[PDB]
């Protein structure tokens, strides 16, 4: 499959290059984290929303949180077509405040750690 | 033009020196025009993106029963692009007719008057 | 409405924490309603005496002749107050009709955007 | 081809490091091209706000009458704009054919050269 | 299209995919970063040959050297399938000598700079 | 008048304070008035020896298939003078071009803009 | 078993402490078991990445002629794959054989036996 | 040709900078081979006395019942010689199959693969 994502230091940086409208790809990724979380056994995990052309998946808000709360590990998100994505993200509403618009969609958080 | 006036005023009322962001408006306010003023907040953050905003209501024109929803809605939206938004300004019984709406779910940051968020921001700085 | 709504935009844009104040505005408007703010920026003035005030007209909306002439005398009031007054934001083209109106008295304090303001405020702070 | 490689040449002559700004140009030049370059100054300054500007005239080609005005008119607006300006280069019999235009308003800052202006920025830097 | 590339600090981060059958994409790709050169105007470049399941393109090799050179810029590759990349590199042969094996395809020559 | 026009626009692109030397200029250009660049460059050099120069093609106006032929020689010219010459901006089409036609020789110094170039001077200062 | 045996005495002659990596080898040798070789450079890069490594051919066993040709290319390729290869130990008529060869294109790093060849890298260590 | 090509491997795998010596070979070998190598290890030491010395058995290719018998008799030798002896690396099943024999002389010093041996010996040393 053409998706793929590397990790620096213990930090993963997984990338939304597109709304991905397959779910099953969304549970091939998820899988793939999974994979690389036993592997790797690295703590640091990024996600970047360049866009989302889809949103209101709450599956995917899930697949998010359950990111998050598996990986016991870091989880950042760098906002993609806010604009048209947090209207319905906001619709959807949310329960969670671990992770946030990426610093610097990489270097604010890299720094954070 | 009225309109056109009362869009000229939002985008000011986001921009501080500092990238600090706020927002003070009118309280008796359009529900579309509150969601325009939502699809500026997202812009504006693209332009700048910014940690730093704020919702200034200081004075709200009017307590409107959907105008909450739109801050209610509004402010879980800062928090969501992961940026901050405060609450500096605002009437008091403007607030009774909020609690009074029996409105549970506020826990977010606030302040008094530009003053305290300032201070406050400053720190933050 | 939209008056008070625009009435409503003026005081939020002179108040500032720390006394610092400014004032952006649109800049096609109302002659009246420019009188209108010079009536506001002298009650603002009595509410709390503040040497520091600014006249912000970032974007101006458009360069009107007798809009200068508002700011014309306007800058003159604040030092008539002996209030301070400086120009943070504006446009070039702005700039440039009213360089091309041979305007001459202009030598006033001015800065860049909001941020070189507050930055000579918190100087002169 | 001629007009736009002439337009080529003002924004490099705007542009420099740090943020410094200029503009060296031709002496005997169209009265309606400085305005293009008065336009491109405006245009310039917002594209990086710069509170550091010159203009530079070294050699200017040829002291025209009305190419005065542009820089009376030209070096009042943008030093006004609150963005300063300077003249570090330019021939002495043309100035002379200024001064014994009887002009008397000038004023402002100059330099020797891009050599004492870029001194002096580096001391406002 | 598909491809996309994220920069961090002033370092670039191409990455190799797979072996693209398109050198019409490697121009794509040399377009994308040339425009990204000129818009960012940061230094740092890198490239990740994850695989390159093609080799002998000795024209993609060119695409590498003029990526160093236009870009007068930082330049790091990532071997991926060398067993069978290098020895079709080495029948290709080299005449440059500045990129090599990111240090630790990004961690290495990050930290180098 | 325009040709004298564009050669009034070389000696500027080359001259800077403190010896600094370079040489911004427009890329859809004449091959003679190139060889003219070239013999300019020759006499700036003796008016003031300068181990400093560069060339700047920002925004190259188009890549003339002759022109790198200049530049090609040109550079190696400068360089080997004993007076360095570096490229401090240019267009990137403009460089695939350039590696397109599958340019080998090029191993010289260069720069991004005039900003990284001045800082390498001042570092070489 | 005498093919599994010398597939044996690689990965070893390849392996050291501290992550240093070399490779001695008999010097009259299959050419297809030096392409084996070649793989096994490259696996063993991966299984850890190493910019230390080195080509050891302390008493070729025969300086044969297509042999050269693989540490040609071989030794092109260690840098190929962005690591380090150096020659710490070799005959000299093997040498002497090589130069006869009018071999030119070498100019890369060698040590004397495994002795100074650790000292480097105790020292690129 | 290819017992020639054994005896190549065993000098190398002695030698070693800093005068520390070593000895990884394959394990499913020849006994009458393995007493070579012991010819090996004697005039190795004379050539260049060494008191550090290792058996490197990583990977040993079989565990054969009598190839323990040299390893027992060679690591008695080599220690008591004066010149220390070492096992750096080997396989587990094949120290099983070992200690199934039921041996229980073995008391000697040894390492986790050439790592641990350099450590101890840059100790040793």
């Amino acid at each position: 499959s053409a998706i793929s994502i590397s990790k620096l230091q213990d930090v993963l940086i997984a990338s939304v290059q597109v709304d991905l409208t397959e779910s099953t790809l969304r549970d091939f990724s998820l899988d793939l984290l999974d994979a690389v979380k036993s592997t790797r056994a690295k703590g640091v995990m990024i996600e970047l929303s360049g866009v989302k052309t889809l949103d209101g998946e709450s599956m995917h808000s899930l697949l998010d949180v359950v990111k998050t709360v598996e990986v016991m590990g870091r989880r950042c998100l760098l906002v993609g077509l806010r604009p048209g994505v947090v209207i319905g993200l906001m619709d959807i509403g949310i329960d969670l405040a671990s992770t946030l618009c990426v610093a610097d969609l990489e270097q604010g958080f890299l720094y954070l750690e | 033009e009225q309109s056109e006036a009362l869009l000229a005023m939002s985008t000011p009322v986001t921009m501080i020196w500092q990238d600090i962001l706020m927002l003070p408006i009118v309280g008796i306010i359009d529900s579309k025009r509150a969601q325009d003023i939502m699809s500026a907040v997202l812009n504006k953050i693209s332009e700048n993106r910014a940690k730093i905003f704020i919702m200034d209501i200081s004075g709200v024109a009017v307590v409107d029963t959907a105008v909450a929803n739109h801050f209610i809605k509004i402010t879980k939206a800062t928090k969501l692009m992961g940026c901050d938004c405060l609450v500096s300004g605002v009437s008091p019984s403007i607030a009774r007719t909020m609690v009074q709406l029996g409105i549970n779910v506020g826990e977010v940051r606030t302040n008094a008057t530009l003053r305290d968020a300032l201070e406050n921001a400053f720190k933050i700085v």
